[PDB]
Parts: C-alpha cells; structure tokens; sequence
C-alpha cells in the first residue's frame, strides 16, 4: 500500500483536492489509502471512495464500449480482416476495467462491509458492492452467470435492509433501486422486474416527500427523476 | 446506457 | 521501452483506436513505441502524437492550475493554515506534468528533429518543442528564465523556416504563429509582440486565402478565427 | 487561458 506512509486526514483532504482537479485516479488512490487504514468511514468519506471509483471505472467503461464496438463491425459479413489489434486492445482495457473491480470489491469485503452495522453504512456498501458485479458483468461471458449472481446477491441484501430501516424516499435507498432496477433489465434480462421495481420505488418516495424539508425534497425528487428517465425509455 | 445512480 | 515487442503498424493502429476511445495516456504510451522504432513519421502519424500528447499535458495542466489557485488561497492574509497538503499535492502534479514534457522532448531531440529535413516535419516538431518548453515555463520559477528562452529559440528556428518554406495559410505556419503569440503575451511579458504577431500572421493569411481550395481554406481560417479570438481579448 | 492550436 503506497499510501501507508501518509496520514490518514490528509489522504482524505489530498482526495477531496484531487475531486476539484478532476484527478480521478489520484482520488481512488488516495480513498484507498484511506479504507486501508482500518477506520470505518463517515458518510462523507464513503461518498468520496464511490465518486473516486465511479469516475474511473466509468471512464474504463465508456472506452470498453467503443472498443466492442469496433470489435464488432470487423467481425460482421462483409469486413476487411484488420489483424488481432482490436481485440487485443479491447483485452487490454477489460482487463483494467477488472482489476478496478476487484480492487473496489477488496476494500468492500477486506473489511468495510463486515464493520458496517448502521444502515446506512452497511446498505450504501452493498449497493456498491451489487456495482461493480454488474460492471464486471457488463464485460463477462461464461462464468457471467455466477458474476450475475453475485450482483443479485448484493443488491437483494441491500434491499432487504433499506426496506426495514429506511425511508423509501432516503436518497441511499432510491440510487440502490434505480441501480437494481437497471441490473435487472440490462443484465439479468428482466425487464417486467425492471419495471415493476422502478414503478413501486418512485410511488412509494412520491407519497413520502410529504416530510422531507426543502433539503431533502430536492434530494429524493432528483433521483426519482431518474427513475422517471428509465421508466420512459422501457414503457 | 440507462440511468444509473451517481457521477456519469 | 515497453513497447519494443509490438510492430510498428500495430502500435500506430492501437494509437488511432485509444483516440476513439479517449484512452489518450494510452494513445501516448503507443505512438511514444511507434516514435522509438526509429522511423520518420508521417504527417498523420506525427498529428497523432501531438495529439495524444496534448490531451495529456492538457489534463495535468487544468489540474495544476486547480490546486495553484487553492494554494494561493491558503497563503493570502487571513487563510487558516491547511498544513502541508495542497503545496505537496501541487508538487506531485506539477513533478507529473513536468515528467510527461520532458518525455517529449526527449522524443524530440532523441531523434525527430535531427532527422526532419522536410519544412513540413521541421517545422512541426520545433514548434512542439516550443510547446512543451512553453508547458514547463508556465510552472517554473528560477530557471524560468532558461527554460523560457529554449522555448523562445525553438519558436523562432520554426517560424525562420516556416516563413521561408511555406505559404502564409499553410495550418503548421498559422498554428505555430498562434502559440508563439501566446508565448509572447503569457509567458515573455511581451503582449505588444503578441499583439504584433497575431495581426501580421492574420493579415497576410487572409491575403493568400484566395489561393486555396474549400478545403484548405476551411482549415486555415479555422487558425485565423483563433489569432482573432485572441486579438479581441488583447485590445 | 488564450487560444492556442489544438485539442483543449
Ligand atoms: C455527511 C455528508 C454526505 N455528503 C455527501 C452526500 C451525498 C453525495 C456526496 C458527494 C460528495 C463529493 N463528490 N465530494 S460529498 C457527499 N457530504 C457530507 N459531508
Ligand atoms: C496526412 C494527414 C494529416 N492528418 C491530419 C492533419 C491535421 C490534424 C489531424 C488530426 C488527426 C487525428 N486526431 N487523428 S489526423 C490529422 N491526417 C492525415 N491522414
Ligand atoms: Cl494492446
Ligand atoms: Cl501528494
Ligand atoms: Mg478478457
Ligand atoms: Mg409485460
Ligand atoms: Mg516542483
Ligand atoms: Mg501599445
């Protein structure tokens, strides 16, 4: 662990540096450094991990699609042989889209999910840990189905705990529905469960918003309108 | 890409 | 030389593929292989290693220039003192930066320029030098002065050429003519050189643009746009 | 930041 020399207050100000540079790896790097300390995090410190590792991991997958993409077209009826460059290259990137997951998926089990006994902690950790599953998914084809799996596992358990101890317009308990729901049409192929999960999440905050001050209102109603978003492309 | 939670 | 074992033509390939993919630290990484096989460069092989280059440096310079103005910040008359983290997070950013420049300007010397013999080639390569000398000086403070003046000697080896060999639209001359402008005012101190620069470039382009066809006339007035933007925030 | 060649 490279940051094993440097404190653990400044990984995390070095982090939310690195959050306004838009230095994204440096920010992964440094909320490592931080979980490995061995210190539970706060809620501002498990925001900080998943904004760091969802920027990178975003970026491996943006290029991942590309990259099949092209992959794909010379390999249809009709295309010019263009050699083992794209494939290898498509490898190349999978294999650190991968890594980052494992990583992530590291810290999730080596220890924060089993010193997670809030909630809040507990839910937005197995949340993440039903991400980067999925994320492996999107790129998996034989042992997909045991990725796929795990992914459910997670999620399920998330829900299982949001549902007893949460509101159901907490913004915690909304992003991990949205996020289910879309496993479960993208992945999973499931799509009536997309649905129907989208729709009883967002009626059910909808008639919660009614407590919310104007802080919370405008946290909820946000990701409701993605579920909204989602549900307007399947429907 | 569907919407999903967070940055992206 | 990680990339000694890829054939030339792959790495050139794999270097358009990581530019579709915004994968431009790799896109580097491949056309720095394709450089040190030993062959001159094409015009579009050249392109992309300026291009992947720029993306690079461009990145660590918007982030530098985040975490300078949060430094500056902490040092103004009544900051609380932050500790050590924002100056050692600038170091390790700027020591980056400075690390990726002089990459490139080893790739320069060791043996682009030397064995350009073409206008084309010369000019473009000197006037990356100029570019990349410009970078570190933007950060430097002591041997600014050294550093500026390579930049200042590469600039104007390129524009003695330029000037001599090509015409006054050709995109290399206008580009070149543009960042040496900006050399002027930013770097040097010498905004009424800039100033002088921008408006003679600009002049005698627009009095050759009736030599060129659509699509060359499309590519230089696309430069001059830039000496104008440029000439309207400067007076 | 003024206007130089190239991407960004
Ligand atoms: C207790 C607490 C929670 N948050 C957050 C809640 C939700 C999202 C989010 C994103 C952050 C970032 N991109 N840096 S922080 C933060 N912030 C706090 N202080
Ligand atoms: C002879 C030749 C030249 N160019 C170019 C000229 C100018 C810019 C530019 C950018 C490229 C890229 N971002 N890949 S290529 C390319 N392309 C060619 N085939
Ligand atoms: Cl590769
Ligand atoms: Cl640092
Ligand atoms: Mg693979
Ligand atoms: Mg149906
Ligand atoms: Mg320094
Ligand atoms: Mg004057």
């Amino acid at each position: 662990g490279a940051m094993g020399s440097m404190e653990r207050a400044s990984l995390i100000q070095k982090a939310k540096l690195a959050e306004q540079a838009e230095r994204y790896e440096d920010m992964a790097a440094f909320m490592k450094g931080a979980v490995e300390k061995g210190e539970e995090l706060s809620c501002e410190e498990r925001n900080l991990l998943s904004v760091a590792y969802k920027n990178v991991v975003g970026g491996q997958r943006a290029a991942w699609r590309v990259l099949s993409s092209i992959e794909q077209k010379s390999n249809e009826e009709g295309s010019e042989e263009k050699g083992p460059e794209v494939r290898e290259y498509r490898e190349k990137v999978e294999t650190e889209l991968q890594g980052v997951c494992d990583t992530v998926l590291g810290l999730l089990d080596s220890h924060l999910i089993k010193e997670a006994g809030d909630a809040e902690s507990r839910v937005f950790y197995l949340k993440m840990k039903g991400d980067y599953y999925r994320y492996l998914a999107e790129v998996a084809t034989g042992d997909k189905k045991r990725i796929i799996d795990s992914a459910r596992s997670a999620y399920q358990e998330a829900m299982d705990i949001s549902k007893k101890e949460m509101p159901p317009t907490n913004p915690i308990r909304l992003g991990l529905a949205l996020n289910f729901s879309v496993f479960h049409y993208e992945i999973a192929n499931s799509p009536e469960e997309a649905i129907s999960l989208a729709k009883t999440t967002f009626d059910e905050a909808m008639a919660d918003l009614h407590t919310l001050s104007e802080d919370s209102y405008k946290d909820s109603t946000l990701i409701m309108q993605l579920l909204r978003d989602n549900l307007t492309l399947w429907t | 890409m569907f919407k999903t939670e967070g940055p992206d």
